[PDB]
């Protein structure tokens, strides 16, 4: 649960053997078997915690996210008491463009899990703030950068971008430089926004090789 | 020290808790009731005579007489290592021929896109640049361009006194960079000879 | 009279330049280099440069950091509150020309777009001695001015 | 008039300028720094630059405030300092020290008018905080003075608070009250242990920051002048005949104690003055009206 | 090259890491006794002054 | 709306871009008097559209600081030492310039410079120097509306004589003749306010009968742009009066109203008395340096120009010919500056 | 038939603007206060949002390393370290032992300066200015080590994929060891002025109280966890370099108040000194960067003597290496907490998505819960213990 300091000396171990095994190789199967309706697919890959281990990635749908998160936090064997961050990735090639990613920590299990909800521009994702209070700002940032609406959020507002910003900057279709620029005018003694002009344009250098194979 | 008094606290509610409850005596960090007359006098004189204050006063007063650490900036200058990344400079061969061969790698590696290069064949037949300008208001002085150059043409010199009164003077060009290389040639060469051993 | 006016203007230049009250608009990385420049090892208070928290009592303003579209109105508002001499120093690549965030939707390409800049200090971050070199360049600019002589022959 | 007014006023101005210099020199000492050295060579001539340059800065027209009161506050501070020093050096008033106590109770006005000039709802509370400090520690100073008159008797045997007569003899009885006087003098000059302002004042809570060129000069000069008057009072009551070195040493002790101490929160130093200093000062006033005659 | 910055043969000499508790010196009782003595002297001086006056 | 070209020869070749700060406009301008109230806004208008402005100024770095922000890199060129009597400097200043704007004028006389020098000699000398070049295509001179050869005030008379000299040397010059210009840095409302508030009594010449047509600074600045965007405007004088004609008494009353002054501090200093009080003080001015205490208001020339009606002649060119609707100077944004002082809910 | 009881209303929606004795950067804070007591705090951020995450997408992997140095100007090395670790995980690149030691050593050095700045700037915010100036001389000594290894005092960009940019200059290990011989005494000097001081105690005790459950709920890390009683350190629980070899003890406190976190940070400085001494004594000999030249640049003589090395140099300084398709989140124990990078690669030479997990973002989110019932003066201390950096908060 909460890693309250217990052992005063000789706590050199990273964790116990049984706790490591249950999470090294049974964690995804345990999740799938215990809560099958929530899970659609699972990926075991390079570990977030370390290079040597393997950590799970679970794909779930927007409707089941709140119950899956509640199960992950409070299940006795799986205690993901912490939400590291919430993130979205824009995939314009896909019909469901946005992949909302949740990163969690179990201090007891010493393990990291990644939860993905695949949505589009119109659909909304239920807020998980009641499960983790840290989610509020992360979902506000996801709304600002990518435009993903989070349902039942206490107050969904933009955080990073300028006041009056309507576009979502981290969308792959948003220009790198944006659309507007800010300058002070002497005539009107105000700082004003104007359409963009660049003295020197951004130079995109195409370095791709025909012979490369790693590109997917 | 770390030990705390029941009275001293920064939060009103905690002060109320400690004023009206004796759970603080269970806690190990707090200081317990004196339980002797002499201990009562000790604590009372400690609080009333501002003892802890004076102890800091002497250690601070050590500051008055200890050796001041300061540098007269114009007369004395801070130590600068050979690796130091400062004002950029294009370099020439000892014959007087520019080392630049317009590979354009430094412009490709520039994280900030501060270098614009365009070249031509010279009349003799050499691959030489007709333009090499660096925006010093866009440079981040990473030194990647000095790393990518295969002929040591571009180096970040040891000069950090290059403030200007207008931004246009901070848009360097090939002639200015070559002049900067000429001005600092010997220092740059010594630094490069030292640096060559490591890398 | 032309000699007396010159003596007055050089004394006034000495007074203005020796006692520079800078206000530091410390957005980002460069403010800490300024922190170091005003520390024990470099004594700016020996130079007569001592930082003042409010704009009304500051005659020189140092923009040290990346100016964003969200902040530029506040930068201009702070600049307008300053008194008449109001010299402005731009420190760092971010303040000088946007620098490494130049091609960004949220970054102003140079504080010169928002406020007039007298001296540009280049670096990322500018070395503290470089900042003192820029401050001495501004001090020379103040010494160069001969306002009282120009007043006599205006 | 009298020529003595000149011989009192002029040394005061020179002394305040070099007090302002002394403060930062001592700071450089604590912090392994050095006194300013580009202004000249000796450094005698540093504060004069600040004054003369401050004459140069172009005036700002008053904004959203009544002009009369805004002009009034600097004149009040400059009047009080001159009256205090010239009644400390050039008068025979039987109760002169009580007159100095009265002139210190009028220093609440300068801050208070400067606060009223702001007319900000936040500035109201900030200026009220400052004046609350000043009055709360003026009470304890009054009790300490009651202690001082108690051993102060003239050759004819008449009780009095004539400054030369309290200066004549040094009483080690009174020293317990002199410690409280020194702490309260720190409080009344708004030194760091009681410098509630600097934290509140970085955002514009409300203080002489509004004043700009010559009004601002006289306030800061008056602050140092009041600190020097407190040093002179500490000398004359508790440490015998008036000595210039002792006065300046008490001022340097102010700077040292400041440097070694962090600031107090508003409720903290207010609770110190009422629940700690005042009972001790009443206990010593008992101890002095009740050590006897 | 083959010569790089390596720790010296035999290793570096040991350093101090933990804090030093220097809290030695005067404590409460002696200050009370000295203050009492100084009060007694002050009382006697006041007595003499008040009779002479 | 469609952007209209700057009607300058071969502009079509050089011009490129949207018309903004970083775009290229084919106008290189030498604006004399750039650091002044009128000149700064003209520099702002020209430089805002990507053009290059050369600003000759008498050595004063702090006064010309706002002009630095006006344009992109290399667009605002500040020449340090400007003298009206130096021919070589004037030739250097207009070397690359295809339009020259003259905003150099003095409200009052001093010992160094009189009206006849600044308002007559400089226009004639500059006119000859511009005429010999030939590269300069457009010339604009800024003058007062009330300027006339048969005017009692020496300032308004010398200005008209200098304008006639300019018309003689360059026949294609345009004479912009705005009224009392209202702005944040203006000398109309600011001086009136200072008179009402920090002066013992506010003397009003006669009873405020004199009629005036004040105009906002942005309107005059836009009018300059419209002059430069049309070649048909060349050789014509435009009286850029404001939308509303107002007597001076109305403006004083309305300033008192907006500032919510307790009562009327204005007094009746009728003419024939100012002509005796200020007449020696003019001779005082011509023998003493610039002094803040007394100026502009405290002169016989000001009284003489405040006894006449400075209004546009009936048959005349104006804002309508330039397709500009002037904004009212007694309401809206124009009056915000005086509004910030006091509006009765303020302080 | 029993009377109801009415309540009171809160007003005074103050705006606390950019304020110098606070955590460095620009903070706009909207505070709703009932009288002199705060009822809601709403931090306004985005004043230093430079669009870093989107800019990364347009740069190559090696071109994007300097972004991480400038995300947090106090702790550069720890910030770039997570990025290079994530690229190494996706690339399956093994770091030589000497480079692993150099990374751990300089990470501990930047940790120490971060803690020095945090503690002394917090004391300055309280109002004590002597520890602050007493600390800049130490911080200068450590900046001198940086300028020696990289040529830049602040933005070194020294950590690279597969090792370090250059090898340690000769004589550096001796100088670091001397600074270490005197560091403990300097820290004790600072500790006496702060610790044991009645005014400091009164200002900091029982201010900003956090409990372990609250810390896990709000996603806090580092000193905030360890000041409340949580024995969790990434360097020990999830080692990422030769940290596993290193011998050091986690500092733990239980109250959660401001004072406990200050004590934790001082002890963390001491533990970092111990780790540095171990690094100095056990520093191995050999390669400092990975032998593979398809992910690391060749040496200059080698590029000037070999065709394959010139080809590799050209294609690494123009195109860069290609990172295999995959996703990874690598976190490091930064001085301010846990800093992680979520890197998504589709197989190209540029990152497709580089999410930066801010340790200070969650602390600023926790500000409201912590600063409830406090006073206007307490906010400065509470901000000081969070030690938030707004370039780090606003990416
Ligand atoms: C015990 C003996 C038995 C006999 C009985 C005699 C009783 C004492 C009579 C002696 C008279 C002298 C007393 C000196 C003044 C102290 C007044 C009370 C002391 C006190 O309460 O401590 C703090 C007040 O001092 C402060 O902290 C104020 C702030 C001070 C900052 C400036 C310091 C200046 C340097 C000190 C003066 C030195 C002068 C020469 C340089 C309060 O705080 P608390 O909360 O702990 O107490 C409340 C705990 N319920
Ligand atoms: N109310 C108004 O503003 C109106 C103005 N006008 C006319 O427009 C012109 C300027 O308007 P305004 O800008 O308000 O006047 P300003 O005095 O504000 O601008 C005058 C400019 O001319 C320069 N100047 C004056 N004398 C000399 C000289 N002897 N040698 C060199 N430069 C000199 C000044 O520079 P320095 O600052 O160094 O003197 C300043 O830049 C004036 O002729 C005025 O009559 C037209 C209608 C109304
Ligand atoms: S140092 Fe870096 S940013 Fe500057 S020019 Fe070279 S590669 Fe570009
Ligand atoms: S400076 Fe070096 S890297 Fe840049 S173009 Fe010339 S040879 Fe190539
Ligand atoms: S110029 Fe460089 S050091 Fe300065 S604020 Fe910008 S990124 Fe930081």
């Amino acid at each position: 649960s909460y890693c309250y300091a217990r052992k005063m000396t000789d706590k050199d171990y990273i964790a116990y053997d049984n706790i490591k095994n249950f999470g090294d190789n049974y964690l995804t199967d345990y999740i799938i078997k215990t809560v099958p309706k929530y899970v659609t697919m699972a990926v075991n890959g390079p570990a977030q915690s370390s290079v040597l281990y393997q950590e799970p990635t679970i794909y779930t749908t927007p409707e089941h996210i709140y119950a899956l998160c509640a199960f992950l936090r409070d299940h006795v064997n799986l205690q993901y008491k912490t939400l590291i961050d919430i993130t979205a990735v824009d995939y314009p090639e896909r019909s469901a463009r946005f992949e909302v990613v949740y990163h969690l920590l179990s201090p007891r299990l010493n393990n990291r899990i990644r939860i993905k909800v695949v949505v589009d521009e119109v659909t909304s994702v239920p807020s998980v703030s009641r499960i983790w209070n840290a989610a509020n700002w992360f979902e506000r940032e996801t709304w600002d950068m990518f435009g993903v609406f989070f349902s039942n959020h206490p107050d969904l507002r933009r955080v990073l971008t300028d006041y009056g910003f309507t576009g979502h900057p981290l969308r792959k279709d948003f220009p790198l430089t944006g659309y507007t620029e800010v300058r002070y005018d002497y005539g009107k003694k105000r700082v004003i926004s104007e359409p963009l002009e660049l003295t020197q344009e951004f130079r995109y250098f195409d370095f791709s090789s025909p012979w490369d194979t790693l590109s997917r | 020290g770390t030990e705390r008094r029941p009275g001293q606290s920064g939060a009103w509610k905690q002060v109320d808790k400690q004023r009206y409850s004796s759970e603080w005596e269970q806690d190990p960090t707090f200081k317990q009731v004196p339980k002797n007359v002499s201990e009562v006098l000790d604590d009372s004189v400690s609080v009333l005579f501002l003892t802890d204050i004076v102890r800091g006063m002497m250690y601070s007063a050590s500051g008055f007489f200890d050796d001041k650490v300061t540098i007269l900036y114009p007369f004395e200058k801070g130590a600068v290592s050979p690796r130091f990344r400062g004002e950029h400079a294009l370099r020439r061969y000892p014959t007087g021929e520019e080392r630049c061969i317009s590979c354009k790698l430094c412009e490709a590696i520039c994280p900030a896109q501060a270098i614009t290069i365009e070249a031509e064949e010279r009349e003799d037949g050499s691959r030489k640049t007709t333009r090499y300008d660096i925006d010093m208001t866009k440079c981040i002085y990473c030194g990647f361009c000095q790393e990518a150059c295969p002929v040591d043409a571009i180096v970040e010199g040891p000069n950090f006194e290059f403030s200007t009164e207008t931004r246009e003077e901070l848009l360097y060009d090939k002639q200015k960079l070559l002049e900067n290389g000429d001005k600092w040639e010997q220092e740059i060469a010594a630094n490069l000879r030292t640096e060559s051993l490591y890398r | 009279a032309d000699f007396i006016v010159s003596k007055v203007d050089t004394v006034v230049n000495w007074a203005r330049a020796g006692s520079m009250w800078p206000m530091t608009f410390g957005l980002a990385c460069c403010a800490v280099e300024m922190m170091h420049a005003g520390a024990s090892r470099y004594d700016l208070d020996r130079f007569g440069i001592i930082f003042r928290p409010s704009p009304r009592q500051s005659d020189v303003m140092i923009v040290a950091g990346t100016l964003t579209n969200k902040m530029a109105p506040a930068l201009r508002k702070v600049y307008d509150q300053m008194p008449e001499p109001k010299w402005v120093v731009s420190m760092g690549s971010c303040a000088n020309g946007g620098g490494y965030y130049h091609y960004s939707y949220s970054v102003v390409r140079g504080c010169d777009r928002v406020v007039p800049v007298d001296v540009y200090v280049p670096g990322c971050p500018p070395t503290a001695e470089g900042l003192l070199y820029g401050l001495l360049q501004l001090q020379k600019k103040i010494y160069r001015s001969k306002n009282t002589q120009l007043w006599w022959n205006k | 008039m009298n020529l003595n007014i000149i011989m009192t006023v002029l040394p005061l101005l020179v002394s305040v300028a070099f007090l302002t210099l002394s403060e930062r020199a001592v700071m450089g000492s604590l912090q392994r720094r050095m006194g300013p050295a580009v202004s000249g060579a000796f450094g005698i001539l540093q504060p004069f630059w600040d004054g003369f340059k401050l004459a140069v800065k172009e005036p700002i027209l008053p904004a959203n405030a009544a002009a009369g009161i805004f002009y009034a506050a600097p004149l009040i501070c400059i009047c009080i300092c001159v009256a205090s020093w010239c009644t400390l050096l050039l008068t025979d008033l039987s109760i002169g020290g009580l007159f100095l106590l009265l002139l210190s109770s009028l220093a609440v006005y300068g801050v208070l008018l400067a606060g009223y000039s702001c007319n900000s709802k936040y500035a109201f509370l900030g200026c009220l905080r400052s004046v609350s400090l000043m009055i709360s520690y003026e009470l304890v100073i009054s009790v300490v003075i009651l202690c001082v008159i108690l051993e102060t008797r003239d050759g004819n045997g008449f009780p009095c608070l004539n400054l030369t007569e309290t200066a004549s003899q040094t009483k080690i009885i009174l020293i317990p009250a002199g410690l409280l006087f020194y702490i309260c003098s720190l409080a009344e000059s708004k030194r760091v242990p009681f410098d509630l302002p600097e934290a509140e004042a970085e955002l514009v809570a409300g203080y002489n920051v509004e004043y700009s060129s010559l009004g601002f000069a006289v306030f800061f000069v008056a602050e140092y002048g009041n600190t020097l008057l407190m040093a002179a009072l500490i000398n004359i009551y508790f440490l015998g005949k008036l000595n210039s070195a002792l006065i300046a040493a008490i001022f340097v002790s102010f700077i040292w104690v400041r440097g070694t101490l962090p600031r107090y929160r508003y409720d903290m130093f207010m609770q110190i003055g009422w629940k700690s200093l005042l009972p001790v000062a009443l206990a010593l006033y008992l101890a002095q009206a009740s050590l006897g005659y | 090259p083959k010569v790089q910055d390596v720790p010296p043969p035999g290793g570096f000499p040991s350093i101090r890491i933990e804090r030093k508790l220097p809290n030695t010196g005067p404590t409460g009782l002696a200050v009370f006794l000295g203050f009492t003595a100084f009060m007694a002297l002050a009382v006697n001086q006041a007595r003499d002054r008040k009779s002479t006056n | 709306s469609t952007l209209k070209p700057f009607d300058l020869n071969a502009n079509n070749a050089v011009r490129n871009g949207p018309g903004g700060r970083s775009s290229i406009g084919g106008v290189v301008a030498t604006v004399f008097g750039a650091n002044g109230f009128i000149g700064s806004y003209v520099v702002n208008e020209i430089s805002k559209r990507g053009n290059q402005v050369v600003c000759p100024y008498r050595c004063n770095e702090n006064k010309v600081q706002p002009l630095k922000q006006m344009g992109d890199l290399g667009q605002v060129v500040l020449l340090p030492e400007f003298d009206i009597h130096d021919d070589e400097y004037i030739r250097r200043a207009i070397s690359r310039s295809n339009v020259v704007i003259n905003c150099v004028g003095i409200r009052q006389e001093t010992k160094n410079y009189s009206y006849k020098d600044v308002h007559v000699d400089f226009p004639t000398r500059l006119a000859k120097i511009v005429a010999e070049s030939g590269k300069v295509e457009r010339f604009i001179q800024v003058s007062e509306m009330g300027a006339d050869v048969s005017h009692a005030s020496r300032r308004l008379q010398t200005k008209a004589v200098g304008d006639e000299a300019i018309m003689k040397y360059i026949p294609d010059a345009t004479i912009i003749r705005p009224g009392n210009v209202v702005g944040i840095e203006d000398y109309f409302y600011n001086n009136l306010i200072f008179q009402l508030s920090y002066t013992i009594v506010a003397p009003v010449i006669n009873n405020g009968a004199n009629k005036v047509q004040p105009t906002y600074i942005l309107d005059v600045a836009d009018a300059v742009v419209k002059i430069l965007k049309d070649k048909k405007t060349s050789g014509k004088t435009y009286y850029l009066g404001g939308p509303e004609t107002l007597t001076m008494r109305q403006i004083y009353d309305h300033l008192i109203d907006t500032l919510r002054l307790s009562n009327d501090d204005t007094v009746n200093l009728r003419y024939e008395l100012a002509k005796m009080l200020y007449k020696p003080l003019d001779t005082l001015r011509t023998k003493l340096p610039e002094f803040p205490f007394l100026g502009f208001m405290m002169s016989s020339d000001y009284a003489e120009e405040q006894v006449a009606d400075s209004v546009a002649p009936a048959g005349s060119l104006g804002y309508k010919d330039l397709s500009i609707s002037p904004a009212k100077v007694t309401e809206g944004l124009a009056i915000e500056g005086v509004r910030f002082i006091r509006v009765g809910g303020y302080d | 038939m029993k009377p109801l009881t009415p309540s009171k209303v809160s007003n005074f929606t103050i705006n606390f603007g950019p304020q110098h004795p606070a955590a460095h950067g620009v903070l706009r804070l909207v505070l709703e206060m009932d009288g002199e007591i705060i009822k809601r705090a709403d931090p306004h951020i985005g004043l230093l949002h430079r669009g870093t995450e989107k800019l990364l997408e347009y740069k190559t992997y090696n071109q994007g390393i300097p972004y991480f140095d400038r995300l947090d100007y106090v702790s550069m090395m720890c910030m770039e370290h997570s990025y290079v670790l994530a690229i190494e995980q996706l690339l399956n690149v093994a770091v030589p032992l000497r480079g692993q030691y150099i990374r751990v050593l300089f990470s501990e050095i930047t940790r120490i300066m971060n803690h020095i700045l945090a503690i002394t700037c917090h004391s300055m915010d309280v109002g004590a200015l002597t520890p602050f100036l007493w600390a800049f001389e130490e911080r200068e000594k450590l900046f001198e080590f940086y300028e020696r290894v990289s040529g830049a005092r602040m933005h070194a960009a020294y950590f690279r994929v597969g090792g370090v940019a250059q090898d340690l200059p000769i004589g550096l290990l001796r100088d670091i060891y001397d600074w270490s011989r005197q560091f403990a005494s300097r820290v004790d000097e600072m500790e006496e002025l702060l610790t044991g001081n009645r005014i400091w105690k009164e200002r900091t005790i029982d201010v900003g109280l956090v409990t372990a459950q609250q810390a896990w709920d709000w996603g806090c890390s580092g000193p905030i966890l360890r000041g409340s009683g949580i024995d969790w350190d990434l360097r020990k629980n999830q080692p990422y370099d030769v940290y596993g070899r290193m011998d050091f003890n986690v500092p733990i406190a239980g109250h959660g108040d401001c004072y406990d976190r200050y004590l934790v940070r001082v002890q963390e400085m001491r533990e970092s000194l111990r780790i540095i001494y171990q690094c100095l004594n056990e520093m191995p000999d050999g390669l400092y960067k990975t032998p593979d030249q398809k992910v690391s640049p060749p040496s200059r003589g080698q590029m000037k003597q070999s065709m394959e090395s010139l080809i590799h140099h050209f294609k690494l300084f123009s195109e860069g290496y290609h990172v295999p398709a995959g996703e990874t989140y690598r976190a490091v124990e930064a001085p301010k907490g846990e800093f992680g990078v979520y890197l998504v690669s589709r197989g190209g030479n540029r990152p497709y998505r580089c999410k930066i997990r801010s340790p200070g973002y969650a602390h600023l989110q926790m500000l409201d819960m912590v600063a409830k019932g406090a006073m206007l003066a307490d906010v400065v201390t509470i901000i000081g213990t969070l030690d938030v950096v707004f370039g780090e908060i606003d990416r």
